[PDB]
C-alpha cells in the first residue's frame, strides 16, 4: 500500500553535532520504514562495510530493532570498526562482537569536524585495565593506574588521565582527518519485527 | 605492574600529547617561513618554548623508569631517546650562558657585513653577495681580500666566543656520561645491545680514517687536474709542487670545488647537458616538475604524494607582498601533512633539487607508521643520502631523454662523460677531505689534544696534510678561521656531509644491481624498477626502529659503511685523470713553495 513513517535516518546521518568514539551516541529505532537503498546508492559514504548481510537484501528483510550508534574516530581507526579487530579504539572505545550482523558505513567530516586552531571536542579513551565487551560504553573519567602506587585522583607519575582529544585540523592528513561512523546493529528476537523495508505496490 | 608495561604506557601518552604539540610547533614554524611577519615570529616562539618546557618535562619523568629492566628493544631506544638531559644537566648560569653563546654566534653569522676599508658607504652580506664574489671573480687580490676580510671580522669575534663554547659544551657532555662533545656528536651512530650489529663510538673515527686512506688516490689526482687548471687561470701564484692557495676553491670556505668547472672544463668545445632551455621551450612551470618528480617515484614504486602535499605546499614564489624563505625545505609537520617550502625556479638545479627534497618527503612519509620518537633517520647521514640518490638518478642522460627534456639524438660519448663525472667530482669528491678535516680538528678540539695557543698552527697544518690547502698569509690565534662557516657556528654536527656522500652511492649500486643496469653505475636510473623501490622501502619503513648497521644490511648487504662504490662510481674519471697526469706531479709539498 502507501508507505509513510519513514525511519529517522535524516537525525542520525545529517546530525549537525556527532557523540565522542568513547561516549558514543546509540539510537534505538522501532516501528518505522527503514530504506536501506538510499543509503547505500549515496556517493558520500567511503565505507559501506556490511558484515553478516549483504546491502542488497537489507531492503527486504525485516528486523525487530535497529541499532544506530554514531560517533567520530580517525581515518586510521576505521578498519578497527569491524569484527576481531584490535587497537585502541576496539579495545577501549567501541568494541564489535563477532558473531556481528550489521553494517559499518564511515564518511570524511574534514569540512565540518575540523578547525585551524584545533578541534578538542572529541575524545578517545586511551587506557583501561581490561578490554570492553562488545557494545558496551564507558564513560568512566577515573585516572588510569599504570603503577603500584595510588593516583589519589591525582595525573602525576605512572598515573595519566584515561580520555584525551584528537586536535583535528583541516590540513591533516587522510588517515588522521575525522571521519564520522554509524554502525547499524541488526538483531531479531522473538518479538514480532517491526523494522521492515518498503514493500512495492 | 611491570616496570617495561609501565614504560609502555608512558610512552604512548607520550607520543600522543607529543605529536601534537610538535605539530603545533612546526605548523607555526611553517607559517614563519612562508610568511616572516612579527607575530608570525611570536607564535614561533611561543610554540617553540612549549614545545622544549615539555621536552624537558618528559624527559624529567622518562629517567625515573631504569633502562636495564626493559627488554624490548624499540621501548628501549625510545626511552634511551627521551632520557637524555642535553644542557639540562649543567647548572642554571652555565647553560643560559651557552643559550647567550650560541644565539649571539647565530646573530653574527646571519647579520656579519663586511666591505672595503675607505669605502665604507655600503657594505654586502655573506648570502646575497660575499658567495657571488666567490663564486664568479677571476680576480686574485679580490678574492684574497674578501677572504682575509670576512675571516678577519668574523673570526676576531668569535674566537672567545668559541673558548667559551668549548668549555660549555664538554663540561655538558662530560656531565652526561661522555668523554667530550665529539663523543656526543659520534653517539648518533652507536649500536648497543643488538648482537653483530653492535657498533661503537670509538669505531666512527677508526671507519672514517679507513675510508679517507681510499678516497686519497682519487683525491689526489684530482687535486693536482684543478692545480694544474688554476696554475693556468692564475700564471705566477699556484707552485707545481706546492698546495693551492685557499681563496682560488670557488667557494667562501672550500665546502665544494663545484664554481670551478668554468675553469677546469676538460673538453670546453663539447656541449652541456644543461636542459634549462628545453624546460623554458615547453613552458615546464613549477608545479610540472614537482609532478615529473612524483611521476618519477611512482615509477620506481614508492607512494604519490598526498592531496595535502599538492593543496599546502608554497612550490613558487609568493610575490613582493609576502615575504619568505628561499631555501628549499622538505616540510615532516607531523600527523600526515608533508609540504615542500621550495621558491622554484626553471632551472636544471631546481629541477634536481625537487627531485632531492621529494626523496625527503617519501623518506618521511615511509616511516609515518612508526611511533613518534622514532620517526628519523636510523643515523643522519641516510636521511640526506636518500635524497641524494634521487638527485643522482635524476641527473642522468637517460632519465632526461625518458621525460622528453633532452633530445632522442643527442649523442653520449666518452668526453661527455667524462667532463659530468668531474663536475660530480668537484661537488662531491672535493668535499670529503673538507669534511674530515673539519671533524677531526673539531674532535682534537673537544678532546683536548690541541691546546687552546696552537689551535690555528695544527688546523693550517692539517689542511695541508688533508686538504692540500696552504693559506694565504699566516694567521696566529687572534682568527677564528674554522668558525666561518655556518654548520660549526651554529652546533651543527659535520661528520653526516661525509657519512652520507660514501651511503649515497652504497645505495646506488644496491638499487643498481637491484635494477638491473648493466652499464656504467654514473649512467643507471633507477626508474621502472620496482624491485628496486621494494628494496628501498624495506629500510625506509623502519625509521630509526633498527639499527644503521642492519638498515645497511637491508639496502647494501653490508654490516658497515664502505668507500668502494664511490670509487666505482669514478673509474672512467679516475682512468681520466691517471692518463692527464703523466706530465704533471701528483701529490702536494707541505711546505711554503706557492705563497706565503
Ligand atoms: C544527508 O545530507 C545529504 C546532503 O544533502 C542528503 O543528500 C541526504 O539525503 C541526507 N540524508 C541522509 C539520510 O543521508
Ligand atoms: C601573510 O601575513 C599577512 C599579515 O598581515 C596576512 O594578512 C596574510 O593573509 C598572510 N598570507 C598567507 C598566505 O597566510
Ligand atoms: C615491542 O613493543 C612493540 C609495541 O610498542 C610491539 O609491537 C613489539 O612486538 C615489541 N617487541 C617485542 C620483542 O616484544
Ligand atoms: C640526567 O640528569 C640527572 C640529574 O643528575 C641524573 O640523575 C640522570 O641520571 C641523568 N640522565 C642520564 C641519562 O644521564
Ligand atoms: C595517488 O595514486 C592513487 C592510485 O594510483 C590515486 O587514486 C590517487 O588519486 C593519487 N593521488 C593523487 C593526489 O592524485
Ligand atoms: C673516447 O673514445 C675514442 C674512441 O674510442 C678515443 O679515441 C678517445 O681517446 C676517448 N676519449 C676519452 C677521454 O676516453
Ligand atoms: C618508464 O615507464 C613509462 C611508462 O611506460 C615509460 O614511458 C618510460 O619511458 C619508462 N622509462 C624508461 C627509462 O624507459
Amino acid at each position: 500500500p502507501n508507505i509513510t513513517n519513514l525511519c529517522p535516518f535524516g537525525e542520525v546521518f545529517n546530525a549537525t553535532r556527532f557523540a565522542s568514539v568513547y561516549a558514543w551516541n546509540r539510537k534505538r529505532i522501532s516501528n518505522c520504514v527503514a530504506d536501506y537503498s538510499v543509503l547505500y546508492n549515496s556517493a558520500s559514504f567511503s565505507t559501506f562495510k556490511c558484515y553478516g548481510v549483504s546491502p542488497t537484501k537489507l531492503n527486504d528483510l525485516c528486523f525487530t530493532n535497529v541499532y544506530a550508534d554514531s560517533f567520530v574516530i580517525r581515518g586510521d581507526e576505521v578498519r578497527q570498526i569491524a569484527p576481531g579487530q584490535t587497537g585502541n579504539i576496539a579495545d577501549y572505545n567501541y568494541k564489535l562482537p563477532d558473531d556481528f550482523t550489521g553494517c559499518v558505513i564511515a564518511w570524511n567530516s574534514n569540512n565540518l569536524d575540523s578547525k585551524v586552531g584545533g578541534n578538542y571536542n572529541y575524545l578517545y579513551r586511551l587506557f583501561r585495565k581490561s578490554n570492553l565487551k562488545p557494545f558496551e560504553r564507558d564513560i568512566s573519567t577515573e585516572i588510569y593506574q599504570a603503577g603500584s602506587t595510588p593516583c589519589n585522583g591525582v595525573k602525576g607519575f605512572n598515573c595519566y588521565f584515561p580520555l584525551q582529544s584528537y586536535g583535528f585540523q583541516p590540513t591533516y592528513g587522510v588517515g588522521y582527518q575525522p571521519y564520522r561512523v554509524v554502525v547499524l546493529s541488526f538483531e531479531l528476537l522473538h518479538a514480532p519485527a517491526t523494522v521492515c523495508g518498503p514493500k512495492k505496490s | 605492574s611491570t616496570i617495561e608495561e609501565q614504560a609502555k604506557t608512558f610512552l604512548d601518552k607520550f607520543n600522543h600529547e607529543a605529536e601534537d604539540l610538535f605539530y603545533q610547533s612546526s605548523l607555526a614554524s611553517w607559517n614563519y617561513n612562508t610568511n616572516i611577519t612579527e607575530e608570525n615570529v611570536q607564535n614561533m616562539n611561543n610554540a617553540g618554548d612549549k614545545w622544549s618546557a615539555f621536552l624537558k618535562e618528559q624527559s624529567t619523568l622518562a629517567q625515573m623508569y631504569p633502562l636495564q629492566e626493559i627488554q624490548n628493544l624499540t621501548v628501549k631506544l625510545q626511552l634511551q631517546a627521551l632520557q637524555q638531559n642535553g644542557s639540562s644537566v649543567l647548572s642554571e648560569d652555565k647553560s643560559k650562558r651557552l643559550n647567550t653563546i650560541l644565539n649571539t654566534m647565530s646573530t653574527i653569522y646571519s647579520t656579519g657585513k663586511v666591505c672595503n676599508p675607505d669605502n665604507p658607504q655600503e657594505c654586502l652580506l655573506l648570502e646575497p653577495g660575499l658567495n657571488e664574489i666567490m663564486a664568479n671573480s677571476l680576480d686574485y687580490n679580490e678574492r684574497l681580500w674578501a677572504w682575509e676580510s670576512w675571516r678577519s671580522e668574523v673570526g676576531k669575534q668569535l674566537r672567545p666566543l668559541y673558548e667559551e663554547y668549548v668549555v660549555l659544551k664538554n663540561e655538558m657532555a662530560r656531565a652526561n656520561h661522555y668523554e667530550d662533545y665529539g663523543d656526543y656528536w659520534r653517539g648518533d651512530y652507536e649500536v648497543n645491545g643488538v648482537d653483530g650489529y653492535d657498533y661503537s663510538r670509538g669505531q666512527l673515527i677508526e671507519d672514517v680514517e679507513h675510508t679517507f686512506e681510499e678516497i686519497k688516490p682519487l683525491y689526489e689526482h684530482l687535486h693536482a687536474y684543478v692545480r694544474a687548471k688554476l696554475m693556468n687561470a692564475y700564471p705566477s701564484y699556484i707552485s707545481p709542487i706546492g698546495c693551492l692557495p685557499a681563496h682560488l676553491l670557488g667557494d667562501m670556505w672550500g665546502r665544494f670545488w663545484t664554481n670551478l668547472y668554468s675553469l677546469t672544463v676538460p673538453f670546453g668545445q663539447k656541449p652541456n647537458i644543461d636542459v634549462t632551455d628545453a624546460m623554458v621551450d615547453q613552458a615546464w612551470d613549477a608545479q610540472r616538475i614537482f609532478k615529473e618528480a612524483e611521476k618519477f617515484f611512482v615509477s620506481v614504486g614508492l607512494p604519490n604524494m598526498t592531496q595535502g602535499f599538492w593543496e599546502n605546499s608554497m612550490l613558487t614564489d609568493p610575490g613582493n607582498v609576502q615575504k619568505a624563505v628561499c631555501h628549499p625545505t622538505a616540510w615532516d609537520l607531523g600527523k600526515g601533512d608533508f609540504r615542500i617550502l621550495m621558491c622554484t625556479k626553471v632551472t636544471m638545479d631546481d629541477f634536481l633539487t625537487a627531485h632531492h627534497e621529494m626523496g625527503h618527503i617519501q623518506y618521511d612519509m615511509a616511516y609515518a607508521a612508526q611511533p613518534f620518537l622514532l620517526r628519523n633517520g636510523a643515523n643522519e647521514g641516510f636521511h640526506e643520502a636518500v635524497g641524494e640518490i634521487m638527485s643522482l638518478s635524476a641527473a642522468t642522460p637517460k632519465h632526461l631523454k625518458s621525460i622528453g627534456l633532452l633530445s632522442p639524438d643527442f649523442q653520449e660519448d666518452n668526453e661527455t662523460e667524462i667532463n659530468f663525472l668531474l663536475k660530480q667530482a668537484l661537488t662531491i669528491v672535493g668535499t670529503l677531505p673538507f669534511t674530515y678535516m673539519l671533524e677531526k680538528w673539531r674532535w682534537m678540539v673537544f678532546k683536548g689534544e690541541i691546546p687552546k695557543d696552537q689551535w690555528m698552527k695544527k688546523w693550517w697544518e692539517m689542511k695541508r696534510e688533508i686538504v692540500g690547502v696552504v693559506e694565504p698569509v699566516p694567521h696566529d690565534e687572534t682568527y677564528c678561521d674554522p668558525a666561518s662557516l655556518f654548520h660549526v657556528s651554529n652546533d651543527y654536527s659535520f661528520i653526516r656531509y661525509y657519512t652520507r656522500t660514501l651511503y649515497q652511492f652504497q645505495f646506488q649500486e644496491a638499487l643498481c644491481q637491484a635494477a638491473k643496469h648493466e652499464g656504467p653505475l654514473h649512467k643507471c636510473d633507477i626508474s621502472n624498477s620496482t624491485e628496486a623501490g621494494q628494496k628501498l622501502f624495506n629500510m625506509l619503513r623502519l625509521g630509526k626502529s633498527e639499527p644503521w648497521t642492519l638498515a645497511l644490511e637491508n639496502v647494501v648487504g653490508a654490516k658497515n659503511m664502505n668507500v668502494r662504490p664511490l670509487l666505482n662510481y669514478f673509474e672512467p674519471l679516475f682512468t681520466w685523470l691517471k692518463d692527464q697526469n703523466k706530465n704533471s706531479f701528483v701529490g702536494w709539498s707541505t711546505d711554503w713553495s706557492p705563497y706565503a
